[PDB]
C-alpha cells in the first residue's frame, strides 16, 4: 500500500523503502569497529574463497585517503560507487581548503549522498550501511557509522551487517577502557567479537588498523592468525 | 624569471628550483617551494603565471592521488606526464589557458628514472636533462658541456651547483638559494640547500 | 462506484465535471471564516483567526501584498503564502515599470491565469486556497474572491470559510446600507456578520480577530489584536 | 472499461470519449448565443445571477479578443479566460508580423490548433470551453465562428452554446438573419435569451450583450445601457 | 594604500593606512582598510576598495557557515586558499586585491598574502599597496621573531609612517592590530601628523 | 503483493528483484568459459547458434576483441552485449588518450561495471542482461580472469563458467584445476573436457565450440583464436585420452 | 562608437549630527555644455529615517532609485519592519557591486538617522564601497565643496580653535553658503538647492534659490 | 502479468517479453526470403495487393540503402521506413567521414544499435519490423538479418515472415553453397511459392539481387521471365 | 461498520474528498515518531529542551545533535527525520548568513522561520527545479531566539506553517506535554522557573529515568548567545529537580 514508492508517507508516517534499505545492509556480512586510545581497528568477516577466487578483488575495507578508512555492509556495487565518490570528494576538499578531511565531513558526505538518493523517486537508496575510521588534526579517534537513511552518528564502537546483534551485545558486555589501553588489545577485542559470529577464525576475518600518523595497514594473515592463536590460548 | 633545472643519470633524477617569488621588484618570499610530490617517487616542477602555477599543479597532484587510493598502485611517469600534457593542452584552446611551463621528474621500478619536459603550448619530451626559465639559457650550455649519461649523483650535484653560480655570476635577476631533491628508487630524498651567499 | 474520474485534475467525469478541482474547492470551507465588505470610500476586510492551543498565537489571516492591495485567506496556508509572493512581485514589477499601482482587476487576472495552469495540466495541484482580495485603485473600491478553482468574482460583499453561509445571508439582507457608511459602520457590519459564522458559545475577542482597511486616504492596514479594540467596543452582544 | 480515462485513448469502436466528456462541460453552463445578420453580428448571454451579493459588470462572459472581434464562451470560466488570453495573443502577433488586423476565420483556425493541441496528449485535458468569435469587416464582412472543447471550427449564420442549446437554435432558426439589421437583432437576441431562460431552475439571469458591425465601425463593444433597457423591455413584453 | 603584517613571537602584527584616493582627489582619510573578517582571524585591503570589502565579506560568511557546520573555527590557511580560489575564478576580468589574511589556529600564527594575479604565499612579514615597497625597509631592518610586543607596535607604526612620509597615494591615521591567541584586538589608531610631531 | 518491478523498489527482506530476474537471464544463454594458467589464459564458449544456414563471417560471435591486451566473452541479452562491448572499447581509448599506457584490466572491469551498477539503480531503464569474462594481461598483475553480473559486482577467478550448466562446469573445474600447475595445453583439454561435460551434444562439433587464447609473445600480447583444424586435434585428443581410460577400466 | 554613459552632472551634499542628518542636492540636469532641465532635485525620500542622493549618470540614480525602493518594499512583506540606515547602506554596497563590469555610474550618499538616534551618513564609491562619515559632498563639485566642510565641520588645521556639536541651523547656513560659492565656480552645479533634512519627526525639504547660470 | 505490459522489466525466468511479441509481429509479416549466392544474393518478398486498384510502382518492399547494399523486411511496414531512411543517412555519414562506401557488416551493426537504442526507453515501442541486410563488399557476398530485439545475424539463406519455419527447411533442403545467382533466384521464389496461398504472378513479388554491379530490383518483365520456368 | 477505503491518501498533490491532502496529514503525524522536544519563552530568555533516546550505550552521546545553532541569537530544537532536519538547519544557517551579508543586520526569529518554511512549502513542486524533495519534510522545528522584539520561540511543522508559541513541545508526548505547559506555564515565570518546568515535563513523558546523558538542554538569553548546558550543569539543575 504505502511500501511501494520512497516518497510517500504512510499512515503514522513510516517511509518503508528506506527501512527495507536498512533491512538489506543486514544481509551483508559482518563488519565491526572499535576505538583505541592510539589506534581504531575496523574488521571485516569473508564470506569464503570459493577456492577458484582471487581474494585481492574482494576487498569490504578500503581506504578513503591517508587518513580515513571504511568498512560496509551491504550492496556491494553500491558500495564501490560511494566509495569512489568519498574519494574524489576527498581530494576535492583538499584542492579547495588546502586542509585534509576530517572524519566527520568525510562521513556528513557520504551522508548526504545517501540522503539525495532517498529524497526523490527515480533513485533507490543506497543499500549500505559504514563504518569510518579516521584520525581528525587533533590526533583523536574517530569512529562514524552510516546507513541507507543518511543519518550519521559517532560510535565508541559497533557493527553493521549480519549478526550485527549479536556481536554488539558482546561488545557492549566487552568494551571498557582496560580493553582500549593496548593496540594488541584493541585487536583482539575485534578479533573475539568477529569470532562470536563466524564460521571460523582465522580464514573468515579480514581486519586492518590504522595509527595515528600511519597509514591503514591490512593485517598479514599470519599476523591474524597470530592474534587468533594468542586469544584461542587464553581461553 | 624562475629557473628549474633537471638532470637525470643512471638511477636517479636530480631536480632544483629557485625558491623566490615575488612581486613587481620586492622579492615577497624567499622560501618559495615550487616542487609539488604527485606521488611516492614522481615530483612535478612548474614555473609560470601568478595563480596558474599552483592552480595547475594542485590539481594534477590530486588527481595522481586519486589515482593512487582507487587503483591501489601510482601512476608510471610518463602516464603522469601524458596525463598532465593532456590537462594543459586541453586548456591551452579553452579560454583559461594555465601559462605554465613544468618539469616533471619520476623514477619507475621497470622504466627506471625518467625527466620530462613541458612548455606552455603543452608539448612533451623525455629528456636526459632540461631547464626552464631566462637562466635555462645560460645554464643549459652547462650541462650540455659536462654532461654524461653514466654521471654519479655527487658528480650531479657537483655538475648542479656550477649551473646555478653561473647564474650567480651572470643573470640579472636575484636567486640566492636553490632547493634540491634526489627522486630514486626508495624516493623523494630532499637534499641540503644549495645557497649561494 | 466511479472512484475512477477523482484521481487527477486531467480526467473529466462523464458528465462534465473535473472532480479534483471541487475537492479542491471543498478546501476553502476548512478554513477559519473571513468577510470583506466595501463602502463608496472603503474596503474592509475582517477575520476570525485560529490557534493551535491557548499557549500558541493565532494565526495570520489577512496579508498585505501592496499599498492599495491586501487579501485574506481561506484554505491553505501553503499556496497563500505562495500566490501572495507572486501577487507582491507582480505588484512590485508594476511600479517599477510603469510607476503607477497596479489595477487590482489586472493583479486578479494574473492570479486567475496562474491558478488555472494547475488545473488543466497533469503534476502540480490546484491552488487549494480560497482568498479575497481587497484594494482601492482609481476606480474606487473594490472586493473580489479567488477559488481554487481559477474562476473569480467581483464583489459588494463576501464571506468564505468555515460557516460562511451565515455571514453571506446578514450581508445580503445588510447590503443596502453598506454603501453609505463610515468605515466605522462598515468595519462594525463585517464584524457582526463574522459572529454569525462563529459558534454560539464562542464570541468575538480582541485576539481573534484581524481587520483590514485600505481607502482613497488610508493604505491597507491590518488592525491587529490590540488595535481592533476601537472598532469592537462598539458591537453590542449576540443575539 | 479503462478507454474513458484519458485522451490519448481510443475507445475499441473508434471513440476518444473524454473529448466528449468534456463537451458536456458547456452544456452545464447558461446559454449563449450569436447572430449574425448583415449589418454585423450581435452576441448575447444569459449571465445567471448567483447571488445578490456579486457585483453588476462581473463574471462577464463577454471578452474582446482584439479591437474588431469579441468572444462568448460557454463552459468552465478559467478555461474560457485562459482562451481569450490565447486568443489575444494571437491577434497581437498577427498584428506586429503581418501588420494589419487578424481575418476571424485565421483567429478562429489558430484557437481551435491550440485547443486541438490538448486532445491528444495524455498530460493534458481538453479544454472545457466552448466559444464563439465575432467580427465584422469592411473587406470580409459580418462573420461568425464557433470552436468547440474538440477544436472544430465553423462559421454559423447563427449560433447557441450552453444548456439551452437546441431549443436556442430553432428560435434562431426561425429568424432570418440575413436580411436583417443588428438593431432589431439585439431584440430579437434578448426574446430568445428569455425565451430559453427556465424560472423555476434559474433564478435570475441579467441579460448581457454585445455586437460588432458597420454601427460600430468594426469594433466590438458592449451594448448601450439605454439600448439594452430596451431590447429587455421588449423580451419581457413579448414574453406574455 | 599601504598595509603591513609581521609575525612575531606573540602573534601577528596588522597595520594599515586610513587613506583613499580617487585620481589625486584624496576621498577618505579614515577607511579602515583592516577588515575584521571574524572574532578570530582579520585581514587587510589593498587595490579596489569594493573588491576588497565584497570578497572579504563573503569569505567571512563562508567561514561563519564552516564554523556553524562543521563546529570548528577554519584555518588561516583554508580561508586564503578559499579566498585565492575565489579571485582566480575571475582572473583577467580586471580585479585589483592584495590581502593578508591574518589569524591564529592549531598550527600557530598564520600570515598569509593572496592578490588578484593568484598567488597564496605565507611569510613571515608582508606588506601590499603603493607604499609596501617603502614600508619593507623599515620593517626588514627593525624586524625580529624574537621581539617585545610594545617594540613591535613600534616599528608597525614607524614602518606605516615612513611609508606615508614618502609615499603620495598613501597618508591619514595608522591603524593597528595585534591578532592573540584568544583573538584580534585593536591596539592603536595614532594620526600621521602626532605621529611626526612624536618621532620627530 | 509484487516488489519486483521499476527496478529502484527494495522489497521486504531488502532485495532487488529485478536484477535477479536478469540473473536469471544469463543462464538461459550459452555456455562461456575461462581459465587462467601460468603461462596464458583462455576463454572458450559453446557457440549455441548451431542453425545449418549460419555464416562464421565474424572473428567470433562470442569472443570479443575490448584492446591489445584483452578480450571478452559473454553470456546474455546480445544486444545488451553489444552495447557493453562497445563502452568498453571507448574506455580503453579514452584511458590510452589520457595516460598513453594500456588500461588496466581491473580498472576497465571496474568502469563498466559501474555503468551496470548505474542502470540497476536510476528509475526508468532496465538493468543489463548480461554477464561476460574478462580476461588480459596488465603489468601490474600480468595475466588475470574476471567475471561481471547485471548487478555491476565483479570478481577475480582463476578459472569460471558461466551460462547454462555452469554450476556443472564449477564442479568439474574444482576437481580438475591445478593451481599452479596449469600450462595453455593443459587448460585447452581442461576447457574442452568441461564443455564436453556441459553441453548437451554427444560429442563436440568444432563447429559449436569456439576457443581464443590470450599469451605473452616478444613483449606484445597476442588474442588468437584456436581454427577449426586445432579444435579439431584438441577434441581428437581429447576423446583418444578419455576412451583410454575407459579401455583401462 | 555608442557611449552607454553620459555625465549629467550635479552635485550632492550630507552632512550628519547628534540627533539630525542633511542631505542636500542641486536641482539641474546638464548633458554637455546644455541644461536639460533647471528642477530634478537629486535627492530621494527613501524611508522617514533615509534620504538617498544620487550623482552621475541619471539613467542609473533613476533605476538604482527604483531598485531601492522596490527592495525596500520587499524587505518590509518579508521581515515586517523598515530598513535601517546601515541595512540600506550595505544593500547598496551588493547592489553596486552586482555591476562591477558594467558599472552604475553615479556617486551615492545615504544620509539618516540611526537605531540609536543620531545621524549617520554613508558615502559610496560607483563601485559599492561604503563608509560611515560624519560629513561628505558627492559629484561633481565635490572637490570643492568638501574641504570647507572638513575645515568647519571637522575643525581640521584649525588651532587654538574650540571643538562644539554641530546644530540644525549652523549646518543648513554652511550648506546655503558651500552650495552658493560652488554655483560661482563650478558650471555643473546651479539653480536651486534642495536641503533634505531628517529627523525623529521626518523629512522636512526646504528649496532655497542658487544662481542660474 | 505485469511483466507483460512493461518493456523495461524482465519478467521471471529473465524473459523480456514485449521484444518476443514485437517477434510475433514479425512472424504475422508477410514471407520474404534471403538465399546468398556463390556471386551473388537474393532478397525477395510477396507484394501481395488488396485489390488491382492499388498502384504497385508507388511502393516498393526491396530498397537500396547505397549502390551495393539493399534490404527487405517482413513485419511493420512503416516502422521499416523509419529505418531504412535512417540505414541510409547512416551510410552517408560514413561516405563523408572515411570517403568509402560502408560495408555490410557495419551497416547492419549500425541499425542493431539503432534498433537496440529504442528498446530500452518505455516511452517508445521496439521496431515491429525484421530485416535481412544483403550487401557485396570486397568480393564476397553478404546476408545478414536484424530483429526487433537489436540482435543480428549472418545467414548463408533464410525466412521471414508467414510459414518462416518452413520456409527455412525448404531452403536447407534446397541450398547449395556452390550456387549461382541464376539458380539462386530459382530457390528463393520456390521458397516463397511455398506459403503465398495465390498464384503468384510478377506484381505480387518483389525481388532483387546483388553482386559486384551493385544492388538492383529487378523488374516487372525480368521477374516474369524467371516465373516462366 | 467500517469504510478504510481511503484510496486517496497515496501520493501528494491528490485533493481527497472534503479537501484534506493527507499526505501532508501523515508527514504531521510522523513526527510523533520522533523524541520529545520542549521549548518555553519567558521574558528572559527562550529554553528549549529534548530527549535524546539514546539507542546503544556504545553510541557516542555527544553525535546526537537535536539541538543546535542556527546562529549566535537563533538555535533550533528539532524532533522528526534527522536528515531533512540537517536540510533545513542548512537552509536556515545560509539564510541568516545571507541576511548578515546583504544588510550588515541580525534576522528576526520569524523572517528565520519563514525563510526555512518557504524551502519546506517546495513540496508542491510548483517549482521546475527537479532538486527539491517531492515527499514533504517529515520534520517539526523550534526555533527560538532573542530579536528586536525580545525572546521568541517559533513552532514549525511539515507543512511550512509557523506561528509564535509561548510554550510548545513537538515529537511523540507532545499530546499530554502541552496540557502540562498550559497548566504550568505562567507569563511571569523566569527561564530557571521554565527550565525546571520544562524538565519536570520531560521527566514524566520520558520512558528511561533522566539522566544528564539523555537530555540535551539550552537558552538564549538577551545578553547571552545561545548555550548549550554542559554536563555539570545539565548534572546540577536535573540534581536540583
Amino acid at each position: 500500500s504505502y511500501d511501494r514508492a520512497i516518497t510517500v508517507f504512510s499512515p503514522d508516517g513510516h517511509l518503508f523503502q528506506v527501512e527495507y534499505a536498512q533491512e538489506a545492509v543486514k544481509k551483508g556480512s559482518t563488519a565491526v569497529g572499535v576505538r583505541g586510545r592510539d589506534i581504531v581497528v575496523l574488521g571485516v568477516e569473508k564470506k569464503s574463497v570459493a577456492k577458484l577466487q582471487d581474494e585481492r578483488t574482494v576487498r569490504k575495507i578500503c581506504a578513503l585517503d591517508d587518513n580515513v578508512c571504511m568498512a560496509f555492509a551491504g550492496l556491494t556495487a553500491d558500495a564501490r560507487i560511494v566509495i569512489n565518490r568519498a574519494r574524489v570528494e576527498c581530494q576535492s576538499h583538499r584542492l579547495t581548503v588546502e586542509d585534509p578531511v576530517t572524519v566527520e565531513y568525510i562521513t556528513r558526505y557520504i551522508a548526504s549522498l545517501k540522503q539525495r538518493y532517498t529524497q526523490s523517486n527515480g533513485r533507490r537508496p543506497f543499500g549500505i550501511s559504514a563504518l569510518i575510521v579516521g584520525f581528525d588534526f587533533d590526533g583523536t579517534p574517530r569512529l562514524y557509522q552510516t546507513d541507507p537513511s543518511g543519518t550519521y552518528h559517532a560510535w565508541k564502537a559497533n557493527a553493521i551487517g549480519r549478526g550485527a546483534k549479536s556481536v554488539r551485545e558482546f561488545l557492549e558486555k566487552n568494551y571498557t577502557d582496560e580493553a582500549i589501553e593496548t593496540d594488541d588489545l584493541t585487536i583482539k577485542l575485534v578479533i573475539k567479537a568477529l569470532l562470536e559470529v563466524v564460521q571460523s577464525g582465522g580464514k573468515n576475518i579480514e581486519l586492518a588498523v590504522m595509527r595515528r600518523d600511519q597509514s591503514l595497514k591490512i593485517l598479514n594473515p599470519e599476523e591474524i592468525e597470530k592474534y587468533v592463536a594468542e586469544i584461542e590460548k587464553e581461553k | 624569471m624562475e629557473y628549474l633545472i633537471g638532470i637525470q643519470g643512471p638511477d636517479y633524477v636530480l631536480v632544483a628550483s629557485d625558491r623566490v617569488a615575488a612581486s613587481n621588484i620586492v622579492q615577497m618570499k624567499d622560501d618559495h617551494d615550487k616542487m609539488f610530490k604527485m606521488s611516492e617517487k614522481i615530483l612535478l616542477l612548474c614555473v609560470g603565471e601568478a595563480g596558474d602555477t599552483v592552480q595547475f599543479a594542485e590539481y594534477i597532484q590530486k588527481n595522481v592521488q586519486l589515482y593512487k587510493m582507487r587503483n591501489g598502485y601510482e601512476l608510471s611517469p610518463t602516464a603522469a606526464a601524458n596525463f598532465t600534457r593532456r590537462n594543459l593542452a586541453d586548456c591551452l584552446r579553452s579560454r583559461t589557458p594555465y601559462h605554465v611551463n613544468l618539469l616533471l621528474a619520476g623514477y619507475d621500478e621497470h622504466e627506471g628514472p625518467a625527466l620530462y619536459y613541458m612548455d606552455y603550448l603543452a608539448a612533451l619530451a623525455k629528456a636526459p636533462f632540461a631547464a626552464h626559465g631566462y637562466g635555462a639559457f645560460l645554464t643549459l650550455s652547462i650541462l650540455d658541456r659536462y654532461y654524461t649519461p653514466t654521471i654519479s649523483r655527487e658528480r650531479a650535484v657537483e655538475l648542479l651547483r656550477k649551473c646555478l653560480e653561473e647564474l650567480q655570476k651572470r643573470f640579472i635577476l636575484n636567486l640566492p638559494t636553490f632547493s634540491v631533491r634526489i627522486i630514486d628508487k626508495n624516493g623523494i630524498h630532499d637534499l641540503d640547500n644549495i645557497s649561494f651567499p | 462506484f466511479r472512484n475512477q474520474y477523482d484521481n487527477d485534475v486531467t480526467v473529466w467525469s462523464p458528465q462534465g465535471r473535473i472532480h479534483q478541482i471541487e475537492y479542491a474547492m471543498e478546501a476553502v470551507k476548512q478554513g477559519s471564516a473571513t468577510v470583506g465588505l466595501k463602502s463608496k470610500t472603503h474596503a474592509v476586510l475582517v477575520a476570525l483567526k485560529r490557534a493551535q492551543s491557548e499557549l500558541a498565537a493565532h494565526q495570520k489571516k489577512i496579508l498585505h501584498v501592496d499599498n492599495h492591495i491586501g487579501i485574506s485567506i481561506a484554505g491553505l496556508t501553503a499556496d497563500a503564502r505562495l500566490l501572495c509572493n507572486f501577487m507582491r512581485q507582480e505588484c512590485l514589477d508594476s511600479r517599477f515599470v510603469f510607476d503607477r499601482p497596479l489595477p487590482v482587476s489586472r493583479l486578479v487576472s494574473l492570479i486567475g491565469s496562474k491558478t488555472q495552469i494547475p488545473t488543466q495540466r497533469y503534476g502540480r495541484r490546484p491552488y487549494g486556497v480560497g482568498l479575497l482580495i481587497a484594494g482601492y485603485d482609481d476606480m474606487g473600491p473594490h472586493i473580489f474572491q479567488t477559488c481554487p478553482s481559477a474562476n473569480y468574482f467581483d464583489c459588494r460583499a463576501m464571506s468564505i470559510g468555515a460557516r460562511s453561509q451565515s455571514a453571506r445571508t446578514y450581508l445580503e439582507r445588510h447590503m443596502s446600507e453598506f454603501m453609505e457608511c463610515n468605515l466605522n459602520e462598515l468595519v462594525k457590519h463585517g464584524l457582526r456578520a463574522l459572529r454569525e459564522t462563529l459558534p454560539a458559545e464562542q464570541d468575538l475577542t480582541t485576539k481573534n480577530v484581524s481587520i483590514g482597511i485600505v481607502g482613497k486616504d488610508l493604505e491597507f492596514t491590518i488592525y491587529d489584536d490590540d488595535d481592533v479594540s476601537p472598532f469592537l467596543e462598539g458591537l453590542e452582544e449576540r443575539p | 472499461t479503462g478507454y474513458d480515462l484519458s485522451a490519448s485513448t481510443f475507445s475499441p469502436d473508434g471513440r476518444v470519449f473524454q473529448v466528449e466528456y468534456a463537451m458536456k462541460a458547456v452544456e452545464n453552463s447558461s446559454t449563449a448565443i450569436g447572430i449574425r445578420c448583415k449589418d454585423g453580428v450581435v452576441f448575447g448571454v444569459e449571465k445567471l445571477v448567483l447571488s445578490k451579493l456579486y457585483e453588476e459588470g462581473s463574471n462577464k462572459r463577454l471578452f474582446n479578443v482584439d479591437r474588431h472581434v469579441g468572444m462568448a464562451v460557454a463552459g468552465l470560466l478559467a478555461d474560457a479566460r485562459s482562451l481569450a488570453d490565447i486568443a489575444r495573443e494571437e491577434a497581437s502577433n498577427f498584428r506586429s508580423n503581418f501588420g494589419y488586423n487578424i481575418p476571424l476565420k485565421h483567429l478562429a483556425d489558430r484557437v481551435a490548433m491550440y485547443v486541438h493541441a490538448y486532445t491528444l496528449y495524455s498530460a493534458v485535458r481538453p479544454f472545457g470551453c466552448s466559444f464563439m468569435l465575432g467580427s465584422y469587416s469592411v473587406n470580409d464582412g459580418a462573420q461568425l465562428y464557433m470552436i468547440d472543447p474538440s477544436g472544430v471550427s465553423y462559421g454559423y449564420w447563427g449560433c447557441a452554446i450552453g444548456k439551452a442549446r437546441q431549443a436556442a437554435k430553432t428560435e434562431i432558426e426561425k429568424l432570418q438573419m440575413k436580411e436583417m439589421t443588428c438593431r432589431d437583432i439585439v431584440k430579437e437576441v434578448a426574446k430568445i435569451i428569455y425565451i430559453v431562460h427556465d424560472e423555476v431552475k434559474d433564478k435570475a439571469f441579467e441579460l448581457e450583450l454585445s455586437w460588432v458591425g458597420e454601427l460600430t465601425n468594426g469594433r466590438h463593444e458592449i451594448v448601450p445601457k439605454d439600448i439594452r433597457e430596451e431590447a429587455e423591455k421588449y423580451a419581457k413584453e413579448s414574453l406574455k | 594604500t599601504t598595509t603591513l603584517a609581521f609575525k612575531f613571537r606573540h602573534g601577528v602584527i596588522v597595520a594599515a593606512d586610513s587613506r583613499a584616493t580617487a585620481g589625486a582627489y584624496i576621498a577618505s582619510q579614515t577607511v579602515k582598510k583592516v577588515i575584521e573578517i571574524n572574532p578570530y582571524l582579520l585581514g587587510t585591503m589593498a587595490g579596489g576598495a569594493a573588491d576588497c570589502s565584497f570578497w572579504e565579506r563573503l569569505l567571512a560568511r563562508q567561514c561563519r557557515i564552516y564554523e556553524l557546520r562543521n563546529k570548528e573555527r577554519i584555518s588561516v590557511a583554508a580561508a586564503s586558499k578559499l579566498l585565492a580560489n575565489m579571485v582566480y575564478q575571475y582572473k583577467g576580468m580586471g580585479l585589483s586585491m592584495g590581502t593578508m589574511i591574518c589569524g591564529w589556529d592549531k598550527r600557530g600564527p598564520g600570515l598569509y598574502y593572496v592578490d588578484s594575479e593568484g598567488n597564496r604565499i605565507s611569510g613571515a612579514t608582508f606588506s601590499v599597496g603603493s607604499g609596501s615597497v617603502y614600508a619593507y625597509g623599515v620593517m626588514d631592518r627593525g624586524y625580529s621573531y624574537d621581539l617585545e610586543v610594545e617594540q613591535a607596535y613600534d616599528l608597525a607604526r614607524r614602518a606605516i609612517y615612513q611609508a606615508t612620509y614618502r609615499d603620495a597615494y598613501s597618508g591619514g591615521a595608522v591603524n593597528l592590530y595585534h591578532v592573540r591567541e584568544d583573538g584580534w584586538i585593536r591596539v592603536s589608531s595614532d594620526n600621521v601628523a602626532d605621529l611626526h610631531e612624536k618621532y620627530s | 503483493r509484487r516488489y519486483d518491478s521499476r527496478t529502484t523498489i527494495f522489497s521486504p527482506e531488502g532485495r532487488l528483484y529485478q536484477v535477479e530476474y536478469a540473473m536469471e537471464a544469463i543462464g538461459h544463454a550459452g555456455t562461456c568459459l575461462g581459465i587462467l594458467a601460468n603461462d596464458g589464459v583462455l576463454l572458450a564458449a559453446e557457440r549455441r547458434n548451431i542453425h545449418k544456414l549460419l555464416d562464421e563471417v565474424f572473428f567470433s560471435e562470442k569472443i570479443y576483441k575490448l584492446n591489445e591486451d584483452m578480450a571478452c566473452s559473454v553470456a546474455g541479452i546480445t544486444s545488451d552485449a553489444n552495447v557493453l562491448t562497445n563502452e568498453l572499447r571507448l574506455i580503453a581509448q579514452r584511458y590510452l588518450l589520457q595516460y598513453q599506457e594500456p588500461i588496466p584490466c581491473e580498472q576497465l572491469v571496474t568502469a563498466l561495471c559501474d555503468i551496470k551498477q548505474a542502470y540497476t539503480q536510476f528509475g526508468g531503464k532496465r538493468p543489463f542482461g548480461v554477464s561476460l569474462l574478462y580476461i588480459g594481461w596488465d603489468k601490474h598483475y600480468g595475466f588475470q580472469l574476471y567475471q561481471s553480473d547485471p548487478s555491476g559486482n565483479y570478481g577475480g577467478w582463476k578459472a569460471t563458467c558461466i551460462g547454462n550448466n555452469s554450476a556443472a562446469a564449477v564442479s568439474m573445474l574444482k576437481q580438475d584445476y591445478k593451481e599452479g600447475e596449469m600450462t595453455l595445453k593443459s587448460a585447452l583439454a581442461l576447457a574442452i573436457k568441461v564443455l564436453n561435460k556441459t553441453m548437451d551434444v554427444s560429442k563436440l562439433s568444432a563447429e559449436k565450440v569456439e576457443i581464443a587464447t590470450l599469451t605473452r609473445e616478444n613483449g606484445k600480447t597476442v588474442i588468437r583464436v584456436l581454427k577449426q583444424k586445432e579444435v579439431e586435434q584438441l577434441i581428437k585428443k581429447h576423446e583418444e585420452e578419455e576412451a583410454k581410460a575407459e579401455r583401462e577400466k | 562608437r555608442f557611449s552607454p554613459y553620459v555625465f549629467n552632472g550635479g552635485t550632492i551634499l550630507a552632512i550628519a549630527g547628534e540627533d539630525f542628518a542633511i542631505v542636500a542636492s542641486d536641482t539641474r540636469l546638464s548633458e554637455g555644455f546644455s541644461i536639460h532641465t533647471r528642477d530634478s532635485p537629486k535627492c530621494y525620500k527613501l524611508t522617514d529615517k533615509t534620504v538617498i542622493g544620487c550623482s552621475g549618470f541619471h539613467g542609473d540614480c533613476l533605476t538604482l532609485t527604483k531598485i531601492i525602493e522596490a527592495r525596500l518594499k520587499m524587505y518590509k512583506h518579508s521581515n515586517n519592519k523598515a530598513m535601517t540606515t546601515g541595512a540600506i547602506a550595505a544593500m547598496l554596497s551588493t547592489i553596486l557591486y552586482s555591476r562591477r563590469f558594467f558599472p552604475y555610474y553615479v556617486y551615492n550618499i545615504i544620509g539618516g538617522l540611526d537605531e540609536e538616534g543620531k545621524g549617520a551618513v554613508y558615502s559610496f564609491d560607483p563601485v559599492g564601497s561604503y563608509q560611515r562619515d560624519s560629513f561628505k559632498a558627492g559629484g561633481s563639485a565635490s572637490a570643492m565643496l568638501q574641504p570647507l566642510l572638513d575645515n568647519q565641520v571637522g575643525f581640521k588645521n584649525m588651532q587654538n580653535v574650540e571643538h562644539v556639536p554641530l546644530s540644525l541651523d549652523r549646518a543648513m547656513r554652511l550648506v546655503k553658503d558651500v552650495f552658493i560659492s560652488a554655483a560661482e565656480r563650478d558650471v555643473y552645479t546651479g539653480d536651486a538647492l534642495r536641503i533634505c533634512i531628517v529627523t525623529k519627526e521626518g523629512i522636512r525639504e526646504e528649496t532655497v534659490s542658487l544662481r542660474k547660470d | 502479468r505485469g511483466y507483460s505490459f512493461s518493456l523495461t522489466t524482465f519478467s521471471p525466468s529473465g524473459k523480456l517479453v514485449q521484444i518476443e511479441y514485437a517477434l510475433a509481429a514479425v512472424a504475422g509479416g508477410a514471407p520474404s526470403v534471403g538465399i546468398k549466392a556463390a556471386n551473388g544474393v537474393v532478397l525477395a518478398t510477396e507484394k501481395k495487393q488488396k485489390s488491382i486498384l492499388y498502384d504497385e510502382r508507388s511502393v516498393h518492399k526491396v530498397e537500396p540503402i547505397t549502390k551495393h547494399i539493399g534490404l527487405v523486411y517482413s513485419g511493420m511496414g512503416p516502422d521499416y521506413r523509419v529505418l531504412v531512411h535512417r540505414a541510409r543517412k547512416l551510410a552517408q555519414q560514413y561516405y563523408l567521414v572515411y570517403q568509402e562506401p560502408i560495408p555490410t557488416a557495419q551497416l547492419v551493426q549500425r541499425v542493431a544499435s539503432v534498433m537496440q537504442e529504442y528498446t530500452q526507453s518505455g516511452g517508445v515501442r521496439p521496431f515491429g519490423v525484421s530485416l535481412l541486410i544483403c550487401g557485396w563488399n570486397e568480393g564476397r557476398p553478404y546476408l545478414f538479418q536484424s530483429d526487433p530485439s537489436g540482435a543480428y545475424f549472418a545467414w548463408k539463406a533464410t525466412a521471414m515472415g508467414k510459414n518462416y519455419v518452413n520456409g527455412k527447411t525448404f531452403l536447407e533442403k534446397r541450398y547449395n553453397e556452390d550456387l549461382e545467382l541464376e539458380d539462386a533466384i530459382h530457390t528463393a521464389i520456390l521458397t516463397l511459392k511455398e506459403s503465398f496461398e495465390g498464384q503468384m504472378t510478377e506484381d505480387n513479388i518483389e525481388v532483387g539481387i546483388c553482386n559486384e554491379a551493385g544492388f538492383r530490383r529487378l523488374t516487372p518483365t525480368e521477374v516474369k521471365d524467371y516465373l516462366a520456368a | 461498520m467500517f469504510l478504510t477505503r481511503s484510496e486517496y491518501d497515496r501520493g501528494v498533490n491528490t485533493f481527497s474528498p472534503e479537501g484534506r491532502l493527507f499526505q501532508v496529514e501523515y508527514a504531521i503525524e510522523a513526527i510523533k515518531l520522533g523524541s520529545t522536544a520542549i521549548g518555553i519563552q519567558t521574558s528572559e530568555g527562550v529554553c528549549l529542551a529534548v530527549e535524546k533516546r539514546i539507542t546503544s550505550p556504545l553510541m557516542e552521546p555527544s553525535s546526537i545533535e537535536k539541538i543546535v545553532e542556527i546562529d549566535a541569537h537563533i538555535g533550533c530544537a528539532m524532533s522528526g527525520l534527522i536528515a531533512d532536519a540537517k536540510t533545513l538547519i542548512d537552509k536556515a544557517r545560509v539564510e541568516t548568513q545571507n541576511h548578515w551579508f546583504t544588510y550588515n543586520e541580525t534576522m528576526t526569529v520569524e523572517s528565520v522561520t519563514q525563510a526555512v518554511s518557504n524551502l519546506a512549502l517546495q513540496f508542491g513542486e510548483e517549482d521546475a527545479d527537479p532538486g527539491a524533495m517531492s515527499r514533504p519534510f517529515g520534520v517539526a522545528l523550534l526555533f527560538g531566539g532573542v530579536d528586536e522584539k525580545g525572546p521568541q520561540l517559533f513552532h514549525m511543522d511539515p507543512s511550512g506553517t509557523f506561528v509564535q508559541c509561548d510554550a510548545r513541545a513537538i515529537g511523540s508526548a507532545s499530546e499530554g506535554a502541552q496540557s502540562s505547559l498550559q497548566e504550568v506555564y505562567h507569563k511571569s515565570m523566569t527561564l530557571k522557573e521554565a527550565i525546571k518546568s520544562s524538565l519536570i515535563i520531560l521527566k514524566q513523558v520520558m520512558e528511561e529515568k533522566l539522566n544528564a546523558t539523555n537530555i540535551e538542554l539550552a537558552t538564549v538569553q538577551p545578553g547571552q548567545n545561545f548555550h548549550m548546558f554542559t554536563k555539570e550543569e545539565l548534572e546540577e539543575v536535573i540534581k536540583d529537580i
